[PDB]
RNA sequence: ACCCCCGUGCCCAUAGCACUGUGGAACCACCCCACCCCAUGCCGAACUGGGUCGUGAAACACAGCAGCGCCAAUGAUACUCGGACCGCAGGGUCCCGGAAAAGUCGGUCAGCGCGGGGGU
RNA sequence: GUUUGACUGGGGCGGUCGCCUCCCAAAAUGUAACGGAGGCGCCCAAAGGUCACCUCAAGACGGUUGGAAAUCGUCUGUAGAGCGCAAAGGUAGAAGGUGGCUUGACUGCGAGACUGACACGUCGAGCAGGGAGGAAACUCGGGCUUAGUGAACCGGUGGUACCG
């Protein structure tokens, strides 16, 4: 139930990996996606829907997927990352994805 | 009645502290008993061994808190 | 009994409870226990301090 | 790995031919339906072919 | 259909009455649980089908075979296989069935006065009063196997008891008089 | 006495009175001074020698109980195991633990009710009266 | 910078629960409908998907509060490495450092970051 | 012509020999008794691989041939459950409950360590040939682990093609 969430972000350990973790949250019709560095306590690169309304239709995450991946792209650091939460794949989390991946 | 049955030898083989190499087993024990945390490994028969060649050290706080890890010297 | 309260200067060294009302199979709780100037029961109200026990009695062989 | 009259078996693989040879520990317990699985022999890999006997 | 009648007149009567903050602070019903245990029927492989058919033309919504856990009960329980049936209503299908029953249904027990009026959660919720299966409109002594009967649960969101039979008005509501 | 179902068997050490208080449960109590084994009997003997002071009143308390079992020979040698599984319960009682306590008796009263039972105890006794007051 | 909200860590109950008070177009949440994506071994309750009004009720968030939990001294004791002993025995003592558990006095309803949205 | 075991508070009669778990075991490992208890000589083609979701025992109130016990409902619910078997450890972010697809319950090796007088035995990162589940990081060379076993000899079967 809310051990949805523990249940992922447990799942990927974390700094054994070398890589970053990328926490998608979705809340409203709105998502902000988050990329964070597991071995420091920080976090790198932000997107969102929040100043938006890119996109009228909730799959507007196309445009915080590539949005993040154009911010996050001028720090470099693309690698594959991508945490997830209590929500499933395909959908609405996956024009995020494939926003960021392909797209970044 | 009189059929007890063999040593079985689990323990903690390199203590906090201790310099390990590569493959070196840094606990024997049953399940649990301690949870391998940075640069451990854990087998079959749990037992967590040295992932890479360093420091060994234990850290913990309660319950199943307890934790192996590694880190390396230069 | 524990209690409370309130000057230690007046503190309650023993407590009066008068038995004569009670006979037999009567348990005495904690509520019918008095104590002036508003010393609150620390224990439940329910609790039973005294209570007289019945004559010694047997029936079968 | 003692062998008896009962339930279960030990049976042998197919011919992953190669005239090859796998041999797990199986049972007769849920069904009779015989088996087939994938492995690799001497030629190629994975050419999966079906429980003898 | 309903689910009208909820609306409007359900609410106020209750939010003008007594008062509530909102009319989302006013009590609400979420589903109407519906499950025949078949234990007292030992058919199984035969006619366990058979009453997911009295529950599915009724409610329109397939039931789920509960199970055993096979638990002791000293007598009989054992393994597995089903010991009892289910099916959850709620929304609108909650509201064809609820409207169904209270119209029609109900009114088909012989001399009802109506559901024990006497606390059935203090949480809030609702039970049914229902003994005989044949109560039902869909079933008739015409089509039957024995003589029988199920249970159906009313879940409504009613903070109180007091509260809960006060949403309970409307609805078809009769009393003890 | 003797009690139902249980681990069974056990070995022997010594310390000192652990769960034994100085009072409880009355005016008047009993208090060994040595460590020992009290049996089924003994205790069984010392309230029956008690009451048989007293009115019969049902105002004796037996802080002691046996739990622990102990073996025998069947009939002799070492062939074979341990054995004798029923011989008899004890339990045992360390210096400064309570053993009974009386209710309600005067002074002279309890002191001769526990003098009787004095005998029949394996050990040396003393009886006692209240000034720590503890219950928590 | 400050107030605060949403996310996400570290810590890993002195940060936990219940009683309870504030919060609402900015954020969260419910609510709204859904033939199809997708999905409940029955129910879109859960995932999922289309979006307001409403609502601040529930859930969440913060402030309150020390009734319960959890942490918990100093004193003394139990036991004990080492030294030296009494008892026929069960057992016991002296010196020397080490030194608990419980209990009481109390202490609390946390701390410390990263990022973004919104007021001043 | 030979065989007819040992252990053993004398021998015999009785029982016992290997393997796993707890106590004994004196807070490292190790440690004996014809000491104190109990189990193993299997099972699982899915109880495996992976991928997703799911959360238990029990009580109280209210509910229908169904009452101690059923099936349903709400409330409580650091576990008082479960884990194929014996106990100990272990487990709520699960190893436990359910499905999707599956054949890694793989061939070639094996850094470096646990343990043993030896012979055995146990764990294992990583490399390659090939796969499997996933979108992906990744995981997989049987199972929560610890019992489910037999050196060598002599031989049966399928290969292979070195000796001849
Ligand atoms: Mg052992
Ligand atoms: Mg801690
Ligand atoms: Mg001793
Ligand atoms: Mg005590
Ligand atoms: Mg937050
Ligand atoms: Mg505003
Ligand atoms: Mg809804
Ligand atoms: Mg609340
Ligand atoms: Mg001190
Ligand atoms: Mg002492
Ligand atoms: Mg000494
Ligand atoms: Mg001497
Ligand atoms: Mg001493
Ligand atoms: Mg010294
Ligand atoms: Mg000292
Ligand atoms: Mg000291
Ligand atoms: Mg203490
Ligand atoms: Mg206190
Ligand atoms: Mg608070
Ligand atoms: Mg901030
Ligand atoms: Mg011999
Ligand atoms: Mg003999
Ligand atoms: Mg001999
Ligand atoms: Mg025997
Ligand atoms: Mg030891
Ligand atoms: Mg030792
Ligand atoms: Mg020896
Ligand atoms: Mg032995
Ligand atoms: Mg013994
Ligand atoms: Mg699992
Ligand atoms: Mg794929
Ligand atoms: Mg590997
Ligand atoms: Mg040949």
């Amino acid at each position: 139930r809310r051990k949805l969430r523990t249940r992922r972000k447990v799942r990927t350990t974390t700094a054994a990996s070398g890589r970053l973790r990328l926490s998608v949250y979705r809340s409203s019709k709105h998502i902000y996606a988050q990329i964070i560095d597991d071995s420091r306590g920080q976090t790198l690169a932000a997107a969102s829907s929040a100043a938006l309304k890119s996109g009228n239709k909730t799959d507007t995450a196309a445009a915080v997927g590539k949005a993040l991946a154009a911010a996050a792209a001028e720090k470099g650091i693309k690698q594959v990352v991508f945490d997830r939460g209590s929500y499933k794949y395909h959908g609405r989390v996956k024009a995020l994805a494939d926003a960021a991946r392909e797209g970044g | 009645n009189g059929r007890d049955s063999n040593p079985k030898y689990l323990g903690v083989k390199k203590f906090g502290g201790e310099v390990v190499k590569a493959g070196n087993i840094l606990v024997r024990q049953r399940g649990t008993k301690f949870k391998a945390g940075q640069g451990v490994g854990m087998g079959r028969d749990h037992t967590l061994f040295a992932l890479s060649d360093g420091k060994v050290v234990f850290i913990n706080k309660g319950k199943g808190a307890r934790f192996i890890s590694i880190e390396a010297a230069q | 009994l524990q209690i409370v309260a309130p000057g230690p200067r007046r503190i309650p060294q023993e407590l009066v409870v008068d038995v004569t009302k009670m006979n037999i199979g009567d348990h005495i709780t904690a509520g019918d226990i008095k104590l002036p100037e508003g010393c609150t029961l620390a224990a439940d109200p329910e609790l039973t301090v005294v209570s007289v026990l019945p004559p010694r009695l047997t029936a079968e062989e | 790995a003692k062998d008896g009259p009962r339930i279960i078996v030990k049976m042998e693989s197919s011919a992953g031919t190669g005239f090859y040879y796998t041999t797990t520990k199986n049972r007769r317990n849920t069904q009779a339906k015989l088996e087939l699985k994938k492995y690799d022999p001497v030629a190629k890999k994975h050419v999966v072919f079906r429980e003898k006997k | 259909q309903l689910k009208t009648k909820y609306n409007d007149q359900v609410r106020p009567a209750l939010m003008q009455q007594f008062g509530y903050s909102s009319v989302m602070a006013v009590p609400r019903i979420e589903k109407i649980v519906v499950n025949e245990g078949l234990g007292s029927s030992k058919e199984d492989s035969k006619a366990i089908d058979k009453a997911a058919k009295e529950l599915a033309l009724i409610t329109l919504q397939k039931p789920i075979i509960t199970k055993a856990k096979k638990s002791i009960s000293n007598f009989k329980l054992r393994q597995g296989m089903p010991v009892g049936i289910k099916v959850t209503l709620r929304g609108e299908r909650m509201y064809v069935f609820l409207e169904k029953l209270i119209n029609i249904g109900l009114p088909r027990i012989r001399d009802f006065r109506g559901i024990n009026p006497n606390a059935f959660d203090g949480r809030g919720n609702y039970n049914l009063g229902i003994k005989e299966q044949l109560i039902f409109p869909e079933i008739t002594y015409d089509m039957v196997d024995k003589t029988r009967g199920m249970d159906i649960t009313i879940v409504t969101t009613a903070k109180t008891d007091e509260e809960a039979r006060a949403l309970l008005q409307s609805m078809g509501l009769p009393f003890r008089k | 006495k003797r009690t139902k179902f249980r681990k069974q068997f056990r070995g022997r050490m010594t310390g000192d009175a652990k769960g034994g208080d100085y009072v409880a449960f009355g005016d008047y109590g009993l208090i060994a001074m040595e460590p020992a084994w009290i049996k089924s009997n003994q205790i069984e003997a010392c309230r029956i020698v008690m009451s048989r002071h007293f009115r019969r009143g049902g105002k004796i308390y037996i802080r002691i109980f046996p739990d622990k079992p102990v073996t025998k020979k069947p009939a002799e040698t070492r062939m074979g195991k341990g054995k004798g599984a029923v011989e008899y319960w004890v339990s045992v009682v360390k210096p400064g633990r309570v053993m009974f306590e009386v209710a309600g008796v005067t002074e002279e009263q309890a002191k001769e009710a526990f003098r009787l039972a004095g005998h029949k105890l394996p050990i040396q006794t003393k009886m006692v009266k209240r000034e720590v007051y503890d219950e928590a």
